[PDB]
RNA sequence: GGAUUUUUGGAGCAGGGAGCCACGCAUCGACCUGGUAUUGCAGUACCUCCAGGAACGGUGC
């Protein structure tokens, strides 16, 4: 696309399923609900995947922008 | 012509050719190895070529003293206590000085690093049996005189000597 | 290499050295009498000069000059016994050369520097008379051995040691002279009456520290006593004698903290399980307890010198400590052998800013004087 | 909002540290600073594996600081006014 | 208030824990904002911090000298013992 | 900083540096920047395991240092 | 100021072989750098370069064959000027290969200055005969052997050879 | 003089495929298109893929922000 | 917001040590004040990346293989 | 500022504040703390009460820590839920 | 005043077993024996090939 940016990708991204990949190799698969300046991310009807599996449902979830690898829409 | 701190300081300190912190003590007539506290213990290798040093001995403790170019001197004698103060020593170049005798030779023993060690241009270098000498008597050595040491010459070293 | 010329040469070296301390000796007696003093109160047997000499300077008629240097010259001293000490050792463990002697006939040299170059090795004295060192110990410097407030043997800084204190007892109760009233415990006090529990942690660490300290202290400030002479000393009293505490009336004390009814239960405590333990964790605390208690005790006077030297400072004014700190601050860096037409101007054409490059860099305020740099001197 | 304001308010206070590198500090705080840079006496700090050591006074960089276990007794709705 | 509680410590002998678990024993001379620490007459430690060890007090002590550390790479700090006099 | 002025002095000396990964650099500083980083030359490098090499020219990152030895001949800022 | 060597056995390491060309050459001068490479095109060579120039032609007389691990080595004057003997410093025909001149009397003759330029394969005019024996005219076939054996004798204790520039 | 986030500005125009080395984990590399980046260095890649260098095994992504804390190394592939 | 002093190093030969053990070689294109780096001709410690971007970040130690 | 408090991922932790309800705190420790927030910041710097602080060692653990301040860089994740309930 | 050089973290986790001695997996590197190719004037990630040897070294789990 015409230069698509981190920014409006992830704006685009809230309201929709995603996957968070951590730098600890955990996966958390929830809907977006928003996202801050820092690029700290709130997930609702969070899931738990670890090594893949789903490990544990948990629901509302807010995730530090440290944290976080890459996000992927799914 | 002492060998000094205030000689050592004004010294050339430069990195040489082959990456290593190499001290320059050529040509200055220095009779005696002395006062090499004062270095600090900072290089790899002194060279002390072209001067008047009869016996290689005087060193303090030096463990980062890994070469020694000890070229065109008059070397007639080799001290005992070298492994103790140059526990690290790997390469002694002594080309054309004046040991004579294969029993001279034998503090060499001593030194478990040294792996290149030259001899050249000494009286010594005619005794018969030089070469198997050195080899049984120095077997930490694997280079001796720019010619590789080999097992044949070590199993012959082995017999002679043994 | 013939033998006789090479133990021949070290005799020599050795004389020479002889030689050299015994000018020094010369010049100034009080390099020697410093020292033998000091020796008097370590091994009781020496004998020592006169006082009359002492006091006076003098070794036999003339009375020298007194003389930092002392000091510096003690540890030069020092060096040269040590190298002495080494060629004496070494030294313990014909037709056919003169032959070879013919070797290089031609050779247009002089050749007289074998005993002036050891002579001038090892004696008083830059070009001429600026540095009392030898060329043996060019590059010794006591500065780097002594700070600034012992003053050469002076005093013992123990306001650092004061700190670590009030770190250890974890209160301010304790002032820099209460500390030293502390320190003054140190042959039954230190061991009785002791500052804290002798089985506290914290206070067997900084007793550790605080000896090293004493006992480093007083061999830099008397070089010339023989170290290991002391040490050994020190050691055999410590293994030999320290039931030596012994009271009248509670028997015999343990460096285990108990006393004992008689010499009897004592030796078959010295084996029991609880001293094996003791002896056995507590060792290295208890012999440098043991050598703070005897290096104070050989440093009295110094101790006694500091203590005077506290209360002074503390009962100066703002003025008076900042002029004395001035003092101890040139003692420390001290060499150790001492040798209108305003509109007038303008029309001039002067005080005006210039520089000339090739020369300093330098400064001109005037160009009629710029011009005269042309032909100058400099 | 700025809660090492609140830290600052709890000097004289008994607390107990657990450190990033699991270290543990029991004392009693003299100062709290705007980097969290905390500073204690009459110290008993246990580093993970060891028995404690006793000092007198500790100085620990903020960022070293995982949390601070605080007094029970502590009037936080106090605290958190400005 | 007071931003005393370095300055305090200013001169002392301090013993400071690095973040690998080393000890850094030397003369607290200065410190900056990001406590980049600067210590005189320094000695490293690694295996112990003595309290009188009965055996030994000291094992892989190196002497360093005058030492500047970064701020990133420091844990804390305590009183090691009072200042030199010089 | 009062540390970071004392690092320029040393300039034109001989200095030690260990990084975060303790592998230690000695030779000459030639310039010191701000945030330290570090260029320096003819150096001896000892790495983790004990051996060394040597270096002509290097270049060392500021947050990479874990801290540098300095000359004694600085230590005479006392006013600090 | 830089020698070539040639004919050296490739099968030393190459940290090795420059750590073995420094010691033995270290007794003829500083030698400033030593450039060996193991490429098809460069392996059992190496490029020695010395501070002084006179170490360098005494060099290549005195080690001409000598045995190196195994191998009898080859020496030369290199072709060009080494790039750190340029830096360290800042005509058409220079370098020239006829070197005559005068100042080398003393019973010299022309079997001995034959010998001397014969060492060299470039001998080919050598004129050192008449009472004089003391005119060397010395045509070497091209400059890296007549540099060499100017190099070689360059300062005889002082005689003049001047190359005919 | 290139400067780097010039050549990041070339691989967003060019479309080049590109492969990241990422932070203290070498097991793992991160491949795909950017889209677009950000100040922070953050990327958005398009068709991206994790490559185990291990096991020879690629897992697939599609769309992809990766922050920049974890950028290494930036490169380019033929493929 | 201060460069790195790197003009010097342009155009140079250049080792690269990095975090995670990581070791590279190639030539210096560019840098930026967070001492984020173009290097040319890359080679990883041998195979050939051509021309990338090494994040100042990760950027351990360089080294200077040519004289400067 | 309060705005993005408010409406971003941090109203997890203002609604926490408000409503005093219990969150879950996976921490870079490999411990999990799970109470009330009593107050919170920027950095996720958190002043909790009635802490329950969980973790394994296999072998599960627990501990109850009543007051408590977790500086805000350990912070993982933080989890609200029907757990208050 | 949480977005690459310091203070709002890339950290976290994994080693005993067998009889003083010895050790799983993957990747890279010199490396050591034989034999064999090349005789080439350079400024260098490394540098012939063929067969055999690794009780070798580094890194990660």
């Amino acid at each position: 696309s015409l230069p698509l940016n981190p920014k409006p990708f992830l704006n685009g991204l809230t309201g929709k399923p995603v996957m968070v990949k951590l730098k600890w190799g955990m996966e958390y698969k929830g809907y977006l609900v928003s996202v801050d300046g820092y690029m700290n991310m709130q997930l609702a009807n969070t899931e738990e995947y670890i090594d893949g599996a789903l490990s544990g449902h948990l629901g509302e979830v807010l995730i530090r922008c440290n944290n976080v690898l890459y996000i992927r829409g799914v | 012509v002492k060998l000094t701190a205030e000689l050592i300081e004004q010294a050339a300190q430069y990195t040489n050719a082959v990456r290593d912190r190499e001290l320059d003590l050529r040509g200055y007539k220095i009779p005696v190895i002395e006062n090499l506290g004062a270095t600090l213990d900072q290089f790899d290798a002194i060279d002390f070529s072209d001067n008047e040093i009869r016996k290689l001995d005087g060193f303090p403790l030096l463990r980062r003293l890994k070469t020694l170019l000890v070229n065109n001197n008059r070397i007639c004698r080799i001290g005992e206590g070298l492994d103790q103060a140059l526990p690290c020593l790997t390469e002694l170049i002594l080309t054309n000085n004046s040991l004579v005798e294969l029993g001279d030779l034998d503090p060499l023993a001593s030194l478990k690093s040294l792996t290149y060690l030259s001899i050249l241009r000494n009286p010594v270098t005619n005794k018969k049996h030089y070469r198997l000498y050195v080899i049984y008597k120095v077997p930490q050595v694997r280079v001796l005189d720019f010619q590789k040491v080999k097992l044949k010459e070590r199993q012959e070293a082995e017999k002679m000597f043994k | 290499e013939t033998i006789l010329e090479q133990q021949r040469r070290y005799h020599e070296e050795k004389e020479r050295l002889m030689d050299v301390m015994a000018k020094e000796m010369l010049t100034k007696k009080s390099t020697l009498r410093d020292q033998i003093n000091s020796d008097h109160r370590t091994r009781a047997m020496q004998d020592r000069y006169m006082e009359v000499s002492g006091n006076l300077r003098d070794l036999y008629d003339d009375k020298d000059g007194l003389r930092a240097e002392f000091y510096n010259r003690l540890k030069q001293i020092k060096e040269f016994h040590r190298k002495h000490p080494n060629e004496i050792c070494v030294p313990m463990s014909l037709k056919a050369r003169e032959n070879p002697s013919e070797e290089a006939q031609n050779l247009v040299e002089f050749t007289d520097e074998e005993g002036y170059g050891r002579y001038l090795d090892l004696h008083d004295c830059i070009n001429l008379k600026a540095s009392e060192k030898l060329d043996y110990i060019t590059y010794l410097s006591i500065f780097d051995q002594l700070f600034d407030i012992p003053k050469e043997r002076k005093n013992a800084e123990y306001k650092r040691y004061l700190e670590m204190l009030l770190e250890y007892l974890q209160d301010y109760t304790d002032r820099v002279k209460p500390l030293q009233d502390q320190n003054e415990l140190f042959f039954e006090k230190k061991w009785e009456n002791g500052t804290f529990p002798g089985w506290p942690k914290e206070t067997s660490s900084a007793l550790t520290h605080a000896g090293a300290h004493l006992d480093l202290s007083a061999f830099s400030s008397w070089e010339e006593l023989a170290s290991l002479g002391l040490d050994r000393l020190k050691s055999a009293l410590l293994a030999l004698g320290l039931g030596t505490l012994e009271e009248r009336a509670q028997r015999l004390f343990s460096t285990k903290s108990l006393e004992s009814l008689d010499t009897s239960l004592f030796a078959k405590n010295p084996k029991s399980k609880g001293t094996k333990r003791d002896t056995e964790r507590n060792k290295d605390i208890a012999f440098l307890e043991a050598q703070i208690y005897e290096y104070v005790e050989i440093l009295g006077e110094q101790r006694h010198l500091t203590h005077e030297n506290v209360q002074r400072k503390q009962a100066r004014t703002g003025e008076e400590r900042e002029e004395e700190e001035e003092e101890q601050i040139s003692e420390s860096e001290s060499e150790d052998e001492e040798n209108i037409p305003y509109w007038l101007y303008k029309l001039h054409g002067l005080n005006i800013n210039y520089n000339c490059e090739i020369c300093g860099n330098y400064t001109y305020r005037g160009p009629k004087a710029f011009q005269r740099h042309f032909a100058e001197w400099r | 909002m700025k809660l090492v304001r609140f830290l600052m308010k709890l000097s004289h206070e008994t607390v107990t540290i657990e450190l990033k590198n699991g270290t543990q500090v029991h004392g009693t705080i003299t100062g709290v600073d705007v980097s969290m840079n905390t500073h204690l006496k009459a110290v008993k700090m246990t580093l993970k594996n060891r028995e404690p050591v006793q000092l007198e006074t500790l100085s620990i960089r903020g960022n070293n600081i995982r949390y601070f276990i605080l007094p029970d007794s502590l009037p936080l709705d106090t605290l958190l006014v400005d | 208030g007071k931003s005393s509680k370095m300055l305090q410590h200013i001169d002392y002998r301090m013993r400071c824990i690095l973040q690998d678990g080393r000890i850094f024993i030397g003369t607290f001379k200065a410190f900056d904002k990001h406590m980049n620490l600067i210590l005189c007459d320094c000695d490293e430690f690694r295996k112990i911090k003595p309290k009188n060890s009965k055996q030994a007090e000291r094992e892989e002590k190196r002497v360093l000298g005058l030492v500047l550390l970064r701020g990133e790479n420091l844990v804390s700090m305590t009183v090691e013992g009072p200042p030199p006099k010089d | 900083g009062v540390p970071i002025k004392v690092l320029h002095e040393a300039e034109g000396h001989i200095v030690t540096c260990e990084t975060n990964t303790g592998e230690v650099y000695r030779g000459k500083l030639i310039e010191a920047e701000d945030n330290m980083n570090c260029q320096m030359s003819n150096i001896t490098v000892t790495y983790r395991d004990g051996r060394v090499a040597q270096l002509e020219q290097v270049y060392i990152r500021g947050s990479k240092i874990r801290f540098l030895i300095l000359p004694d001949m600085l230590k005479n800022m006392l006013k600090s | 100021h830089t020698i070539y060597i040639n004919n050296m056995n490739d099968k030393i390491k190459k940290e090795e072989l420059k750590r073995s060309l420094y010691a033995l050459f270290s007794q003829f001068g500083h030698v400033v750098d030593i450039v060996a490479l193991k490429t098809m095109k460069m392996r059992g060579q190496a490029f020695v370069i010395f501070k002084e120039l006179g170490s360098s032609t005494n060099a290549l007389r005195q080690l001409q064959g000598f045995p190196f691990y195994g191998k009898p080595m080859r020496i030369q004057y290199a072709k060009t000027d080494s790039d750190i003997i340029s830096k360290m410093r800042g005509p058409d025909y220079p370098p020239n290969y006829i070197l005559f001149l005068n100042n080398l009397p003393e019973e010299t003759n022309e079997m001995m200055l034959s010998m001397l330029f014969n060492q060299f394969p470039g001998f080919k005019e050598v004129r050192l005969v008449p009472g004089r024996h003391d005119i060397a005219f010395v045509e070497f076939e091209n400059d890296g052997q007549a540099g060499a054996a100017r190099d070689a004798l360059q300062g005889f204790k002082a005689m003049k050879i001047t190359y005919a520039k | 003089m290139v400067q780097p986030i010039n050549l990041i500005f070339r691989y967003l125009q060019n479309r080049s495929r590109i492969q990241v080395w990422l932070y203290e984990q070498v097991n793992m590399r991160i491949e795909g298109c950017i889209i677009g980046f950000d100040e922070y260095m953050n990327l958005v890649l398009d068709d991206a893929e994790e490559i185990h260098s291990k096991t020879k095994s690629r897992k697939q992504l599609g769309r992809i922000m990766l922050k920049g804390d974890n950028i290494t190394l930036l490169q380019s592939v033929s493929n | 917001a201060h460069p790195p002093e790197l003009k010097k190093f342009m155009d140079k030969k250049l080792s690269l040590k990095l975090n995670g053990g990581r070791h590279v070689q190639g030539i210096l294109r560019g840098f930026d004040p967070f001492m984020n780096l173009v290097i040319d001709e890359c080679v990883e410690m041998q195979n050939n990346i051509g021309m990338v971007v090494i994040r100042g970040n990760s950027i351990i130690m360089l080294e200077a293989l040519e004289r400067v | 500022e309060e705005e993005e408090f408010n409406t971003g991922p941090l109203s997890v932790l203002t609604q926490s504040v408000k409503n005093n309800t219990q969150v879950l705190i996976n921490c870079r420790n490999n411990k999990k703390l799970l109470g009330r927030v009593k107050a919170f910041d920027r950095h996720c710097n958190m002043v909790l009460e009635n802490v329950k602080e969980m973790w394994t060692e296999p072998v599960n653990k627990d501990r109850y820590i009543s007051k408590m301040f977790l500086r805000g860089d350990s912070v993982i994740v933080v989890l609200r839920n029907p757990l208050i309930a």
